[PDB]
């Protein structure tokens, strides 16, 4: 019951993940604690280094394992390359985020996946007690830099209302399509 | 601690919100007597002239509060009756002469004679003759005007303050006739006692209502509450011989026109204002208890709003009440010029 | 898990000026004063007539 | 001051420079208000009576005033402490804290509902078995800062400078102190080898001050001049300088370590483990005085041995 | 209704010399140490605002307070001063305790003179 | 008042630290909003506490 | 790809608390071991240094 | 650029037999 | 509908397989043998089975089971039957400590079937997968155990001694016979009197860790309950450690409590405990150049050169603090916790750089001015509203001198330097204090000691009215003050001059 | 304008909104104009007071 900032983590520094992390580092003025995950720690160090020298308004923290990324973050946002990496990071790993989700966490998937992967992810997140939103993004990295991305959030509506101030930092057209799997 | 920026949240709620942090602890109590009287007079404006039963009928007809709405007594949405002349639809006639005295005080850069403000006050009474004959030479209207006099130098004693105020107290009780008042000295003595209360409030005195009763004017026990009336000095026997000279005329048909309200009817209003402002926990709750009494309610909340603002400063004033005041743009600017120039007057 | 930077007690490891992190607000002139367009009158009914008169 | 003006006025004695320095430094060291205003009066009395004003006196005046700044700040903070105590005793009797304890603003404006009614993000609650949760529980549940001490110190200062008042305040906060008096204080100024290691090479610990695992001072793994071997060699050279200081009698002889005992001759390890000797001097007393020990090989204390004093000390 | 010495060449050099942010501090100290002030009731009230404003008061501030209590013979006020100077360990001067002894002697408080004399 | 410069002698320097290597001889910048650009140019002697 | 090349070849991590100088100096009560470097700089500068 | 080391030579010192010399180092201190 | 199982050392949490190897021979190991390794429990290792069999069971004997009491009884009887005179009567913790010690020192590395409990490579695998199973708190405790115990022994022992220890680990007769041929291996072995310095070095390192971990929470509690009663200088005087060491202990304890609870740390705490040090030391540093340190802020004359400058310094130091903290009287204007988090958070380097001397505030209050009437009316009411803020400053003969700078920004000065700022919505306001100070030369120092309400006023500092009357200011000999008073007062009486005559209230005829 | 661009890090550069404090500017937002509402077939403007605040 400590009045503190929101621990927000971005998993995956790829084509679209690093402008999402840069928008969260710029446009969040001392309101969140930013975590940055990558498989190689040098890439996360590079992204945090560029965010520090370009001038960010929040403090950042690098991660290389999913366990500390699970135990630190209140909100997790995944922007990966393919469905196989997202299925490994969410379900197939031993330290995966949804399988070891804490009570009250919110996990948003921006990687476009199949329907059964999102169904099993939302089912296991509801089984663990956490929340899962699948919001596949539409746009270019230049459009991600300008904050104009298209989001189709499926999941809980109250969780969508909670996550709208984070979604409005890198996306303008954010729609709530309904239940899990609609986006 | 800081939240996500959402729904276009404003940085500051008022123009002078962070300017009150840039004042001293005495300068927050110097401006508290000025801005706190402006907030209190504007809050009880819509219920001016209402009785105590009509004020309670306003709070009874509106029983829907979402806990974000304030008391419907404060800044009421009721329809006024005379509904007004030009500037007076947000503040009373007593505040018009209060705002003109503050404007002279800011440009005079310190203490100033009464002749600087004589032409400002008679132009208002010439424009509003109906509000002039209702409130001239009364104890409530004279005390609300000269309330802002210890802002010039709050560390002064009662001997220096009553000497400076006596030039202001004589013109407010002077009329162009030979039928001046029922008593010149009783309006002076009751005013000088409550001016000691505000002088102790700007000096951050422990129990300012008790210590103002000891150094009060003699014969002014009725303006203080009953527990503090034992501490007031009694009236002089030479002053009681002057009361027999007023009875030696024996002219009950020849009642003086000024003031319109009785003097003893005004002592009960200031005594009720000192009871409310004593046990008031905050600036907002003390004003809400002052408008619930009714009657001359703009002058009620001008006494309570000044005395409470002089105690807990302008930072304890709710900033949404200041943003709703109509003349808060010039008056807080004029209140900053008084508090800055009070410690170095250029003349002396 | 590690915080970025060797110091780990500072919010910003490079320690920039705090006026660099201050935001910059913007307001277009279109919010101040609008731009209107007059319709073509009988003296200048077209735009080529307006160019030929000028 | 009474004896000073009795010496000056009655007995008509001219005071020396040292007793002027005493009255200067007494008012300077006292943290009361106006102490330097009287120390400058004594300086003026030294100046206009022909008493010599040395530059060492001026440097000591600056040093003593900078040292007694602590006493001045304590005597200034005790006034605000007494004011806060009086205001706390007033406001706990009038009952404003009972009205302020009810969080009506948190009840109307909930932690998940903002001013308009939308749902906002709340941080997850931390584990109650953590240190920070116990620290905020100790901040909230314990007694107030104004209920610790009723009266202040004897000379202008707040109570708590001594260890009895510190232990009493810790008992009122529900904390039993592990260090009751000053002999149970580790005293890092007594260290001799460790600051010598810290001065030349660097911090031998490294992970003494480490927040998240990056403030640690350790040699690199590549090798060369920055590797572990050169650093351990230079630390061994500094320990060799300290051991050469031990051998020449400048330092006391160190006690028996487990590393030293495990490399020794096994018979010496047997003699140490049957004697209980901490220093090798006790082992030398165990060997060179075989009539001193007990029946189980245990070493007798110092007070049970008496050497023969010769009569030639009676010359 | 003015501070008797405003600034610009009145205040000493080591304090900066008319720092206008402390213009009320310079005006309060002249009311505390006013040698022409004879109202003892204001002197107790002037101590309470210097206590609130954080104004450091030496023995000359309390000596001016004890001086004003002797012509009205306010013997109760002279003992509340010496209780406070003992509470802050501000040692009174001999002229200051001479006022509190004379405040209790003229008010026929004989038993209270004997214990103030026994303290010093 | 005609003695010394400032009575403080506790002035904690809050500006930028001097650069000892490599030492830049000339500091000439075409500036836009610098109103002391007349005073900030010209050869001045660099001698101080440092 | 144009951001992957431009690394931090311009900035450096800030000074920690109670740090020393690059020449070895430190702000202690005893400045006998510390030295001044105003005499190593060039005598006249065209312009105005930031310090 | 440059890689901050994880100090893997910290763990190579634990491969030695400190129980033979330090007489039970790996437990709690007496 | 999922219960998270509690994880501890008895049953370790499953980890990922992409983790880097902590030990050096496992980093260059081929990956076929990495895939050959099976995920088994921790006691299925032979070294782990040995440690659970003889070490962990004897520590589990400390509890109140009946088998614990029977094993304690038979162990007492066993080591009494070994020899009676050495261990006549001692407690059960002592006997299990003795058997734990003797089973620790009798550990060898050979084949499992040859009578030895485990091999060397099984021990290296146990160390590797034990270090893989640690988080950053476990790695911190591992490094602390290295610093407390193994670091003095490594600082004392020679490299030939750790080569001998490596030969004792590998337990090979070939390598031992090969090393026994060397004369330099046998002769250069360490002597125990040199090895006895390890006890003093270990005691000093554990003394520093006792300063940190045992004196730390007591100082944290005493400073966090009542910091005005126990400041860091009082704690440093009553415990005698150091000033900066106590402040480092407080900062390290708060950051350790924040980092171990997955909470973002309060960054304002090194700004609050090291405020003078934050202003003095913390700078932005560029990459390819070296920096220096200013010895003094100003080129000034010393205070030892004159007696009056010396007396001014002593009178200013008496009116000053020695250390100012967040609770003192210069920081008493922070009446709101929002102002508290605004001043110490993210803008302390800007808030302290406003004014050099510490005052009762941080700047100046902002007031706005009136717009002159535009006689064209609403045709030109749009023209003052613009996009940006338009800042205008005064210059001239009287205005623009830096030597009178604090006189030219003085709001109690009638000849103050006039600033105006037109907002983009057309509002004419005055300038802020930093906005007024930006038009002068830079003043980049700060005073962290002197507080002006602590000035002495009763003994020597007595400003007299006769000294101000020596200038002989008169109104009859000079009319400039009365002319400025006439210029200040309103001139509304000039229109009602004919409407000695004195101004009275309007007489009413309706009520009369 | 990032200061890791060597054309912006150079001390004589106009890609900053100050002179001597730092280099570049982190993610500033400006507003353009869209004069294409006259290209629409029907273009209207509705004047209504603010109700959301
Ligand atoms: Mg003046």
């Amino acid at each position: 019951a400590i009045k503190r900032s929101l621990n927000v983590g971005v998993v995956g520094m790829g084509n679209m993940g690093v402008p999402i992390a840069r928008n969260l580092g710029f446009k969040a003025r001392s309101a969140m604690y930013l975590q940055i995950h990558s498989r190689a720690l040098s890439k996360a160090k590079r992204v945090c280094d560029d965010l520090s020298v370009d001038g960010a308004t929040c403090a950042m923290r690098i991660h290389d394992r999913y366990s500390t990324m699970t135990k630190w973050c209140d909100v997790i946002v995944l922007a990966l390359a393919d469905v196989k990496a997202s299925r490994h990071a969410l379900l197939e790993d031993n330290e995966s985020l949804i399988m070891n989700a804490r009570k009250g966490q919110i996990i948003v998937d921006h990687t476009t996946v199949d329907a059964e992967t999102s169904r099993e992810c939302a089912h296991e997140a509801a089984r663990r007690g956490a929340y899962f939103l699948d919001a596949p993004m539409s746009g270019s990295p230049r459009a991600c830099f300008n904050g104009q991305l298209l989001l189709m959030v499926g999941g809980d509506a109250e969780t969508f209302q909670k996550m709208l101030p984070i979604f409005h930092m890198y996306a303008d057209n954010v729609f709530h399509m309904g239940e899990s799997g609609s986006g | 601690v800081a939240k996500l920026q959402h729904n276009s949240a404003p940085t500051t709620l008022n123009f002078y919100e962070k300017s009150f942090q840039q004042l001293s602890d005495v300068q927050q109590r110097q401006t508290g007597l000025l801005i706190g009287a402006a907030v209190g007079d504007a809050a009880a404006r819509a219920l001016d002239g209402y009785t105590a039963e009509e004020v309670a009928a306003v709070a009874a007809e509106s029983g829907s509060l979402q806990d974000e709405d304030e008391d419907p007594v404060v800044f009421a949405s009721v329809t006024p009756r005379e509904h007004k002349s030009g500037l007076l639809r947000h503040h009373s006639y007593t505040f018009y002469l209060f705002s003109q005295l503050l404007r002279v005080m800011a440009t005079s850069r310190g203490d100033f004679p009464v002749q600087y403000v004589k032409n400002e006050w008679v132009a208002t009474a010439r424009a509003h003759p109906d509000c002039f004959v209702r409130e001239h030479a009364s104890l409530l209207h004279v005390l609300c005007i000269t309330m802002q006099l210890p802002v010039i130098y709050p560390w002064a004693d009662d001997s220096t303050l009553r000497e400076y105020a006596s030039g202001f107290l004589e013109f407010l009780t002077e009329t162009p006739a030979e039928q001046a008042v029922a008593s010149r000295e009783d309006v002076y003595a009751y005013t000088n006692s409550v001016l000691g209360v505000a002088l102790r409030c700007l000096q951050s005195n422990p129990d300012p209502y008790r210590n103002a009763a000891f150094m009060a004017a003699p014969g002014t026990a009725h303006v203080f509450p009953d527990d503090l009336a034992l501490y007031c000095p009694p009236a002089l026997v030479g002053s009681s011989h002057s009361r027999t000279e007023e009875l030696s005329e024996t002219d009950s048909e020849t009642v003086p026109l000024f003031p319109a309200r009785l003097l003893e009817s005004d002592v009960r209003v200031v005594r009720e204002c000192l009871v409310v402002a004593r046990g008031a926990a905050s600036f907002a709750e003390g004003i809400k208890a002052a408008i619930h009494l009714g009657g001359p309610v703009c002058q009620r909340s001008l006494i309570v709003g000044a005395l409470l603002g002089a105690r807990m400063g302008v930072r304890r004033i709710p900033i949404s009440w200041l943003s709703a005041t109509y003349d808060h743009v010039p008056l807080v600017t004029l209140a900053l010029q008084v508090a800055q120039w009070s410690w170095n007057p250029p003349h002396h | 898990d590690q915080t970025y930077g060797p110091h780990k007690s500072y919010k910003y490891t490079y320690m920039p000026d705090p006026r660099k992190l201050a935001p910059i607000e913007t307001t277009q002139r279109s919010e101040i004063v609008p731009q209107s367009i007059r319709p073509p009158t009988s003296y200048v009914p077209n735009h080529e007539t307006f160019l030929e008169r000028a | 001051e009474k004896l000073f003006q009795e010496m000056i006025l009655k007995k008509d004695l001219s005071p020396s420079r040292r007793t002027y320095h005493c009255m200067i430094f007494m008012h300077l060291s006292s943290g009361e208000e106006g102490g330097t205003a009287r120390a400058l009066r004594y300086l003026e009395a030294m100046e206009r009576a022909g008493i010599q004003v040395r530059p060492s006196l001026l440097k000591k005046i600056v040093r003593v005033n900078n040292a007694a700044g602590y006493k001045r700040d304590m005597k200034r903070r005790a006034r605000r402490i007494m004011q806060a105590r009086e205001e706390y005793l007033a406001r706990k009797e009038e009952g404003v804290s009972f009205g302020e304890g009810g969080k009506e603003g948190a009840s109307n404006q909930r932690a998940d509902v903002d001013a308009e009614g939308n749902s906002i993000l709340e941080p997850l609650a931390v584990s109650p078995t953590s240190t920070l949760a116990w620290w905020e529980k100790w901040k909230r549940e314990t007694v107030s800062k104004h209920e610790l001490f009723t009266e202040e110190g004897a000379d202008g200062t707040p109570k708590g400078e001594t260890f009895e008042e510190k232990n009493e305040a810790l008992r009122m906060m529900g904390i039993t102190s592990s260090f009751q008096t000053k002999d149970l204080v580790p005293q890092p100024d007594r260290q001799k080898l460790l600051p010598l290691i810290r001065r030349e090479e660097g911090e031998i610990a490294g992970s003494l001050w480490a927040m998240d695992g990056g403030e640690l001072s350790y040699p690199k793994d590549g090798g060369g001049p920055q590797g572990w071997g050169v650093r351990l060699w230079r630390e061994r050279q500094l320990v060799k300088r300290e051991y050469q200081k031990v051998l020449d009698g400048y330092r006391p002889v160190p006690q028996l370590s487990t590393l030293g005992n495990s490399v020794r001759t096994a018979g010496d390890q047997l003699d140490i483990e049957r004697s209980g000797a901490q220093t090798p001097g006790e082992l030398s007393d165990y060997r060179n005085f075989p009539d001193n020990r007990f029946d189980g090989g245990q070493l007798k204390p110092e007070s049970e041995a008496a050497p023969a004093v010769p009569f030639s000390a009676e010359l | 209704m003015h501070p008797r010495l405003s600034g610009q060449g009145v205040f000493p050099r080591y304090g900066g010399g008319w720092m206008h942010q402390f213009g009320h501090v310079y005006a309060l100290q002249q009311e505390l140490l006013n040698a022409e002030a004879n109202n003892w009731f204001r002197a107790m009230e002037l101590w309470h605002t210097a206590r609130h404003e954080g104004v450091a008061m030496n023995v000359s501030h309390y000596t001016n307070i004890l001086r004003q209590c002797v012509p009205p013979t306010a013997w109760e006020a002279s003992l509340m001063v010496l209780k406070q100077m003992r509470r802050e360990n501000i040692r009174p001067d001999v002229v200051g305790v001479g006022c509190a002894l004379a405040a209790c002697a003229d008010a026929n408080r004989s038993e209270e003179v004997e214990k103030v004399f026994s303290c010093f | 008042y005609a003695r010394g410069q400032h009575p403080s002698y506790d002035m904690v320097y809050a500006g930028p630290m001097p650069e000892i290597f490599p030492m830049r001889r000339d500091f000439r910048k075409p500036t836009r909003w610098d109103f002391h650009d007349i005073e900030k140019q010209g050869k001045y002697r660099t001698s101080g506490p440092y | 790809k144009v951001d992957s090349f431009h690394a931090n070849t311009q900035y450096q991590h800030a000074w920690p608390l109670l740090s020393h100088d690059d020449l070895g100096n430190s702000d202690q009560s005893n400045n006998t071991k510390n030295i001044m470097y105003s005499m190593y700089m060039p005598k006249r500068n065209k312009g105005t240094a930031p310090w | 650029l440059n890689e901050a080391e994880k100090h893997h030579d910290l763990h190579m010192f634990y491969t030695l037999a400190w129980w033979k010399l330090g007489e039970g180092i790996f437990g709690v201190d007496e | 509908s999922f219960d998270a199982p509690q994880w501890d050392l008895w049953q370790s949490r499953p980890r990922s397989e992409d983790m880097d190897e902590a030990l050096q021979p496992f980093m260059d190991m081929p990956k076929s043998l990495k895939d050959r390794r099976y995920d088994i429990p921790w006691w299925a290792n032979p070294f782990g089975a040995w440690y659970l069999q003889n070490i962990l069971s004897l520590e589990l004997l400390k509890l109140k089971s009946k088998t614990n009491a029977e094993k304690i009884a038979t162990y007492r009887s066993y080591m009494r039957s070994l020899a009676s005179g050495k261990d006549n009567t001692m407690s059960d913790d002592d006997v299990i400590r003795n058997i734990i010690k003797e089973r620790w020192k009798t550990l060898e590395f050979g084949d499992r079937n040859a009578g030895y409990p485990c091999t060397f490579g099984d021990y290296i695998q146990f160390l590797n997968e034990w270090f893989k199973s640690l988080d950053e708190e476990g790695m911190q405790r591992l490094r602390e155990h290295f610093d407390r115990r193994i670091r003095p022994l490594l600082a004392v022992m020679s490299p030939v001694d750790i080569l001998w220890l490596e030969a004792l680990t590998q337990n090979s007769p070939h390598n031992k016979e090969q090393l026994q041929r060397k004369i330099a291996f046998q002769t250069s072995l360490g002597t125990p009197e040199f090895f006895d310095m390890s006890k003093r070095l270990r005691y000093e390192i554990n003394e520093d860790y006792k300063v940190r971990d045992e004196l730390g929470p007591e100082l944290f509690a005493l400073w966090s309950k009542a910091p005005e009663r126990w400041p860091p200088e009082r704690l440093s005087k009553m415990y005698g450690l150091d000033f900066t060491l106590v402040r480092k202990i407080l900062v390290w304890h708060h950051f350790k409590a924040c980092y171990d609870a997955c909470v973002e740390p309060d960054w304002s705490l090194p700004k609050r405990l090291f405020a003078l040090e934050w202003i003095r030391d913390v700078r932005a540093r560029k990459h390819g150049l070296f920096y220096g340190k200013m010895r003094f802020a100003e080129q000034k004359i010393t205070f030892y050169s004159d007696r009056f400058l010396f007396r001014d310094l002593v009178n200013r130091r008496e009116a000053s603090y020695a250390n100012v903290w967040e609770m003192d009287d210069p920081y008493r204007f922070l009446q709101t916790e929002q102002d508290y988090e605004d001043y110490w958070g993210d803008n302390y380097d800007v808030y302290r750089r406003m004014f050099p001397e510490m005052i009762g505030r941080t700047g100046e209050p902002v007031q706005q001015y009136g717009q002159m009437p535009i006689w064209a009316g609403p045709h030109r009411q749009h023209a003052n509203k613009s996009e940006h803020n338009w800042m205008f400053a005064e210059i001239g003969v009287n205005v623009g001198h830096e030597a009178l700078k604090k006189l030219e920004l003085d709001p109690t000065n009638e000849k103050r330097r006039r600033f105006v700022i037109r907002q983009p919505d057309g509002t004419l306001r005055s300038a802020k204090m930093s906005e007024m100070r930006a038009w002068y030369w830079k003043e980049e120092w700060a005073d962290f000691r002197f507080w002006a309400p602590q000035m002495e006023w009763g003994i020597e500092n007595t400003p007299s009215q006769e000294q101000y009357q020596e200038h002989v200011p008169d109104t009859t000999d000079a009319d400039f003050r009365k002319q400025r008073r006439i210029q200040s007062r309103p001139v509304k009486w000039f229109y009602e001059s004919h409407y000695e005559r004195e101004v009275r209230w309007p007489d009413v005829i309706n009520a009369a | 304008w990032s200061p890791r661009d060597p054309s912006i890090f150079h001390e004589t550069s106009t890609r900053k909104f100050q002179d001597h404090l730092y280099e570049g500017e982190p993610l500033f937002m400006q507003l353009r104009q869209c004069p294409w509402r006259t290209q629409a077939k029907v273009s209207e403007r509705w004047e209504m007071d603010e109700v959301a605040i």
